[PDB]
């Protein structure tokens, strides 16, 4: 099952305030127009970085585990949202099958961008619904970890980042309110 | 001193093998490396001292 | 666009000094852009590079 | 005037000969509220250091660092600094540092550099050619050496390839030197990839260890958080000043704005990628950043045939900044303002022109 990503997977490259301004940058951005798998638990790639997002009323989804093995031998990143905060590890964890030290941090359609250090953008909004915004930075995690495979723990959609061409338009207030995706088609190049 | 011989016995060895540009050099360092570290946990110094000195004349006919 | 002849000299002016403007923002082979950090990096010999 | 034309004879008309600046005043350095003190304690006092074909891999982050602890103690030997001066190393701030520790002989301090080669430098601690930061080492001889020979220490000897830069092997995989499989067994031609230092107190100066700390300095598009032993001064509006702001620095005029960063937001730029705002890093408070006026000085003259009197223009520039008349083109003074609409003769610009009539200079 698969759905089309439409615009969504944009967010803001760095920190710095732009306004009226259309800037052209390079990074790993969802692909416009992209598939991205439809799931409704296993593991799957990381690749370059990893477009996440959910459609929840019940809030079942909770956090995800991001390493090469999974399964205890090296170091894995753990990231959970549990009552009142999130709580992040980098452990040599055992894993279950079925699951649901060197770093330790503790800080509705809900997209999230994962991508390497490994950094952490998002975006809540009420109500893959289509329509554009841009997700922003809410955590910075200096973890030296490799990343290759991810697991989600507990409807969501997976997809993958590109090192895709971009033109973003600020508005007024600084606000990404449209872009460009520039390798999409003709007119957008 | 047989530590500071040792020492000195695996820098020859990795610039011996290091300018090894044919597959018999490397074996005869290799060879000689072996050598070496056996004298070196018997504690014997004439045969740690031969193994360097016939390092250093593989190295000065690969440089020289 | 009638009066595109005196909007195109503009464009073109205009267009002629952002385009000097950011060659501000290029290396050109140095470390940095920016000159007043390199002149807060580098010793006078380095930074003279 | 005379200088710019190269003549001692000058003729009427306006020239263009300097530049006028505005200048500081003063400098304004702000730093958040960070009393942490960078642990370097723990890294160059420390009781044990790692092997080098294993080595020590430390972050530094959201502290002060104060680098003239190490740099004028003169209890290192080697201090040696790429793509940045030692001294300019407190003005400087960080994303963060890395803190890279390790022994290895005293011959082989040499290695522990960009561009260099040898069994370290390749098998065991590799540094890229382009590595920004500080190589600091020094004898270790009355800590890590004992008599009977201190063997806790190894390096690599054997392996299949060079190491990538920062690439950390601690594989024990017996090395396959001869053309058949070890499988895991030392013997012909099958050797064990890791030997030991003998470090001993008796040994001579090349033989004796040292301890290397590589402090590796991360400057990129992000904040600081290891910042300098520097102090926060007052904050200073309306005024041309010197500014730092967690190492972001320039000249300029610093105003309070009406941008509204995001909460993630530290800096701002405008169309053309220069900086016209910042984040306060203490009182979190938005200020536009504008450069102090600066403009063309041009000499309004009556040839010198005539008179030796001269009005002087200053392009663009307020004459709050700088016979005072304020115009379009700048700010004239010298030359008197009248209300007579006269034929042009010196043309100063919007309209205004400016002679020498019955004698001084009017506009
Ligand atoms: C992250 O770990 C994976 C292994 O889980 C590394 O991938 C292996 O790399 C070696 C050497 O090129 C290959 O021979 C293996 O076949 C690869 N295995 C897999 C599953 O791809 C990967 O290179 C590591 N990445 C980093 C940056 O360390
Ligand atoms: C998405 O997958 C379907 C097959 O289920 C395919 O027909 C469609 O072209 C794909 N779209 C994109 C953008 O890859
Ligand atoms: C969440 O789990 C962590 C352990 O991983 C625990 O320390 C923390 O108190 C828990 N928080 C809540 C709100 O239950
Ligand atoms: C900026 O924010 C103000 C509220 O302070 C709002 O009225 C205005 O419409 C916003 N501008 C844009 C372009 O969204
Ligand atoms: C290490 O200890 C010495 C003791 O004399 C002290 O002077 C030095 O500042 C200390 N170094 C660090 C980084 O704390
Ligand atoms: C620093 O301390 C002052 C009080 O002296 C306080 O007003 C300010 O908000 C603090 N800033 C930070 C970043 O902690
Ligand atoms: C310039 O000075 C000369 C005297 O050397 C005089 O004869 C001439 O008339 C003067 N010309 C003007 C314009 O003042
Ligand atoms: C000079 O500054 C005053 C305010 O003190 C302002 O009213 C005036 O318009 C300014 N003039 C110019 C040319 O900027
Ligand atoms: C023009 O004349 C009026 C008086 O009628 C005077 O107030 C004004 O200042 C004059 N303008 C100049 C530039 O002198």
């Amino acid at each position: 099952a698969y759905t089309n990503s439409f615009t969504r997977g944009v967010y803001y490259p760095d920190k710095v305030f732009r306004s009226s301004v259309l800037h052209s940058t390079q990074d790993l951005f969802l692909p416009f127009f992209s598939n991205v798998t439809w799931f409704h638990n296993p593991v799957l790639p990381f690749n370059d970085g990893v477009y996440f997002a959910s459609t929840e009323k019940s809030n079942i989804i909770r956090g995800w585990i991001f390493g090469t093995t999974l399964d205890s031998k090296t170091q894995s990143l753990l990231i959970v949202n549990n009552a009142t905060n999130v709580v992040i590890k980098v452990c040599e964890f055992q894993f279950c099958n079925d699951p649901f030290c060197t770093f330790e941090y503790v800080s509705n359609l809900r997209e999230f961008v994962f991508k390497n250090y490994f950094k952490i953008y998002s975006k809540h909004t009420p109500i893959l619904p289509q329509g554009f915004s841009a997700l922003e930075p809410l955590v910075d995690l200096p973890i030296g970890i490799n990343i290759t495979r991810f697991q989600t723990l507990l409807a969501y959609y997976v997809g993958y980042l590109q090192p895709r061409t971009f033109l973003l338009k600020y508005n007024e207030n600084g606000t990404i309110t449209d872009a460009v995706d520039c390798a999409l088609d003709p007119l957008s190049e | 001193n047989d530590d500071e011989l040792h020492m000195l016995m695996t820098d020859l060895v990795y610039e011996a093998l290091h300018f090894a540009k044919d597959e018999e050099i490397k074996k005869r360092v290799f060879q000689l490396f072996e050598l070496a570290d056996k004298a070196y946990k018997n504690n014997d110094r004439q045969k740690l001292e031969k193994v360097v000195e016939e390092l250093k004349e593989l190295l000065e006919r690969l440089l020289s | 666009s009638a009066l595109g002849k005196l909007q195109d000299v503009v464009n073109q002016n205009a267009q002629a000094l952002n385009t000097l403007v950011k060659q501000l923002s290029s290396n050109f082979g140095a470390i940095s852009s920016v000159l007043n950090d390199i002149l807060s990096r580098l010793d006078p010999p380095e930074a003279e590079v | 005037t005379k200088c710019t034309l190269k003549s001692f004879t000058v003729e009427k008309g306006i020239y263009q000969t300097s530049n006028f600046r505005v200048q500081p005043t003063e400098s304004i350095v702000r730093f958040p509220n960070i009393t942490n003190l960078c642990p370097f304690g723990e890294v160059f006092n420390a009781t044990r250091f790692a092997s080098v074909y294993a080595w020590n891999r430390k972050r530094i982050s959201n502290c002060v660092a104060d680098y003239s602890v190490l740099y004028n103690s003169a209890s290192f030997s080697t201090f040696k600094c790429y793509g940045v001066s030692p001294t300019k190393l407190n003005d400087l701030c960080f994303t963060n540092v890395y803190a890279d520790s390790f022994v290895i002989r005293g011959d082989e301090v040499r290695q522990i550099a960009p561009g260099q080669t040898g069994k370290i430098a390749d098998y065991n601690y590799k540094l890229p050619d382009d590595f920004t930061g500080c190589v600091i080492a020094w004898n270790s001889n009355n800590l890590d050496s004992k008599v009977g020979g201190n063997y806790n220490y190894l390096y690599r000897l054997f392996r299949k390839s060079n190491l990538k830069p920062f690439e950390r092997d601690i594989s024990t995989e017996i090395y396959q030197a001869g053309s058949t499989p070890c499988n895991g067994v030392e013997g012909f031609n099958c050797y064990f990839p890791l030997q030991s230092y003998g470090f001993q107190p008796t040994n001579g100066v090349g033989y004796q260890p040292y301890r290397v700390v590589v402090l590796s300095f991360e400057l990129l598009h992000a904040p600081a958080t290891v910042c300098g032993p520097k102090k926060s001064t007052n904050l200073v509006k309306n005024k041309c000043v010197n500014f730092n702001f967690n190492g972001l620095t320039g000249t300029g005029v610093l105003t309070e704005s009406n941008k509204k960063f995001l909460p993630f937001q530290q800096f701002g730029r405008d169309i053309a990628d220069t900086t016209d705002a910042v984040r306060d890093p203490q009182t979190l408070e938005i200020l536009d950043i504008t450069p102090c006026s600066f403009g063309g000085v041009s000499v309004i003259t009556p040839g010198t045939n005539t008179s030796n009197q001269v009005a002087v223009l200053y392009q663009d520039v307020n004459c709050t900044e700088v016979n005072v008349f304020q115009t379009r083109a700048g700010c004239l003074i010298g030359a008197e303002h009248v209300n007579n609409s006269y034929e042009c003769d010196i043309p100063i610009g919007a309209g205004i022109c400016a002679s020498y009539q019955t004698q001084s200079i009017i506009a």
